């Protein structure tokens, strides 16, 4: 589109094994088939290799997908509430507040260099503590933004109440 | 090949169950092996204290 | 779907189940040796305390 | 059958059940294959009206398959008959079905008379 | 039954309704005044089975089921051994064995339908095989009582 | 109202950046756990993000769904431009935890 993207484009995240092959070009590599076999030859590929994890058991892998789906839905609802608060604040520009360039760069260059970098998450703990810490950090940021947005709305209502008594 | 994949998957599941039972029997053997390897330590300190009492 | 893909999915399911069983056997095999030396050290410490 | 190979004891887990449509078994196999890994099967057997389904999964996920199988319009359980205290249970089920036919025949004759 | 049906259709005289109502209370309370354990133990020990007002109730077998259980259900095994021993010695199509076979089939059907642990005593003793063969014979009321006794044990096998 | 607007703007920006990084890490962890749980053997796969232009994601999703649809199944893979999923009565399921119709391979959509 051209109303939600100004510095970033659309991305698709997909994973395949080392023995997978396409049904339209047998006998080729998926890396060269991703860029060279792309539609129109203009598809850009970015590296998104994260660190390897250790599966504890097969029973936790079924609940881990539902917990990651619910945490992804809660993270998407928190990002939609933060975008709704940013659009409701009346400060969103034509490029900023709709693109969210992280680190002062575009979304494709930042997404191409995304290697699972954390500032409080290490590679020695489980993924459940990192997902729970990310969900608690997202819920704390959403509650911290909503707590300031509620006081800003009450301060704007009190300022409108004082402005209505000041003249009218 | 309808029952061949179920037979090979049943043999692989029996090998995985035997591999899990080998680790469970190894941990169950190590649980008694810790006390069996720890119960022999008092026999040297008892005679070592008995030598110090036999000196007096 | 097709019946030919059922054996190809069953082979990867059996290999994943064998990998999970090997991971659980390695976890229990690390846990038993993780606890056994501490239990033997505690029993040896109690026996030395009684001997003293 | 799908000779004693699964009703007398084995290392794999089987899920037998009756269904009136193969689309619910294909949607349950697609949902189980997409949400629980390769822990499904593809079997079809003609019956007298219902169709016999054949599903296979692990021995540690039989409790989670009961909710997804029951919520998917199906009754795929570990054992269809209520006789599983011996190997095989079909010998005792043949005796209970061999006495229930005579008791139902005598009750039907006494009720008709 | 004649006093109970005659109690609803009273006459013009009050002495007939007072006599039928007075005799119906003593007649109904006379059989209910006795103990079920002494009546069942006396009827089973006497070797004479017969119907009664308190013998067709499931509360008597449920109340005497805990008191009868003293040797792994030796009382129900003795009653089933008396019914099967009466079935072997003194074969069916008789006047004497039909009343004890019908009362033993009704009491065995109520005791078997009351608790699910008495089915092992019938299979261990051997009277369960004669219950299936007794239904296909004559005396279709006793065949219906044995059909209910076989249906009570057959109901606990498959649910 | 001015100080709460400025502090709510800065905390909304920092919470939006941390929520975006946590959403990207949760999407990468769910994308790795989906192919890791669904694939099985082997325990190592190549995961990457392909940047498509605007208004051309249907051709890349159709070509990638048609090319990578052989792994999920020959009968379940179908040509779909967008996100073709189950949306009928409760006999069929359509959700992120219980569904009876999805893509032919492990693929997620991340757009802003």
């Amino acid at each position: 589109m051209a109303t939600a993207l100004y510095t970033a484009n659309d991305f698709i995240l997909i994973s395949l094994p080392q023995n997978a092959q396409p049904v339209t070009a047998p006998g080729s590599k998926t890396d060269s088939w991703f860029n060279e076999t792309l539609i129109g030859g203009r598809a850009f590929v970015s590296d998104f290799k994260i660190p390897e994890f250790k599966i504890g058991s097969l029973d936790t892998l079924i609940v881990e997908s539902e917990e990651l789906s619910k945490v992804d839905n809660q993270i998407g609802a928190s990002i939609g509430k933060i975008i709704e608060i940013l659009q409701g604040l009346n400060e969103t520009s034509t490029n900023a507040y709709r693109t969210l360039p992280i680190n002062n760069m575009p979304v494709p260059e930042y997404l191409e260099n995304f290697q699972w970098q954390t500032r409080k998450f290490k590679l020695d703990k489980s993924i459940k503590d990192l997902i729970t810490l990310i969900s608690n950090e997202s819920s704390q940021l959403d509650a911290d933004v909503r707590a300031t947005y509620a006081n800003y709305n009450s301060a704007k209502t009190n300022l409108a109440a004082a402005e209505r008594k000041k003249t009218g | 090949s309808q029952k061949n994949g179920i037979a090979t998957l049943l043999q692989a599941e029996k090998e995985a169950h035997e591999i899990v039972s080998k680790a469970r029997k190894y941990r169950q053997d190590k649980l008694k092996q810790a006390k069996t390897d720890a119960a022999k330590e008092i026999d040297s300190y008892k005679i070592q204290k008995d030598k110090e009492l036999k000196e007096f | 779907l097709t019946p030919n893909q059922v054996n190809d999915e069953l082979n990867k399911m059996q290999a994943f189940i064998r990998k999970e069983a090997e991971e659980k056997a390695k976890e229990i095999q690390l846990k038993a040796d993780q606890e056994y030396e501490i239990e033997k050290t505690n029993i040896v410490r109690n026996e030395t305390n009684n001997i003293d | 059958e799908f000779n004693i190979a699964a009703a007398i004891g084995a290392s794999v887990n089987y899920v037998t059940g009756v269904i009136a449509r193969d689309k619910v078994a294909t949607l349950e196999q697609i949902l189980w294959r997409v949400l629980r890994g390769n822990l499904f099967f593809k079997t079809v057997e003609i019956e007298q009206k219902n169709a016999f389904i054949v599903f296979s999964h692990g021995d540690l996920i039989i409790k989670r398959i009961r909710k997804i199988a029951e919520s998917l319009d199906a009754n795929l359980y570990d054992v269809d008959s209520s006789n599983e205290g011996r190997s095989q249970q079909l010998a005792k089920v043949n005796k209970n079905l061999s006495d229930l036919y005579t008791v139902l025949k005598t009750t039907s004759t006494t009720l008709e008379s | 039954p004649t006093v109970q049906s005659l109690s609803e259709r009273k006459y013009s005289d009050e002495e007939l309704r007072q006599d039928i109502s007075n005799l119906k209370e003593i007649l109904e309370n006379e059989y209910q005044e006795l103990t079920s354990f002494d009546e069942y133990v006396a009827e089973l020990d006497s070797k004479l089975l017969c119907w009664s007002p308190p013998h067709v109730d499931n509360g008597f077998w449920s109340d005497n089921i805990d008191e009868f259980k003293k040797d792994n259900y030796k009382i129900f095994r003795q009653l089933i051994e008396l019914l099967q021993a009466k079935v072997r010695n003194g074969d069916v199509n008789a006047k004497q064995e039909k009343i004890i076979i019908q009362v033993a089939l009704n009491d065995i059907t109520h005791v078997v339908e009351l608790l699910p642990e008495s089915i092992d005593v019938l299979d261990k003793t051997g009277g369960k095989a004669d219950i299936m063969e007794l239904l296909n014979h004559s005396d279709s009321r006793v065949k219906y009582e044995a059909l209910k006794a076989t249906q009570a044990i057959i109901g606990y096998t498959f649910k | 109202e001015q100080s709460l607007r400025v502090q709510l703007v800065r905390l909304a920006k920092t919470a939006y950046v941390d929520v975006f990084i946590n959403w990207f890490h949760i999407k990468a962890l769910r994308v790795y756990v989906e192919s890791v749980l669904r694939y099985g053997l082997p325990p190592h796969f190549n995961i990457k993000i392909i940047a498509v232009p605007p208004k051309n994601l249907s051709k890349c999703k159709s070509e990638l769904i048609d090319a990578f649809g052989f792994l999920g199944g020959n009968a379940f893979m179908k040509d779909k431009k967008g996100k073709i999923n189950k949306q009928d009565t409760s006999l069929h399921q359509y959700a992120s935890l219980v569904d009876t119709e999805y893509e032919p391979f492990v693929m997620y959509i991340i757009n802003l």
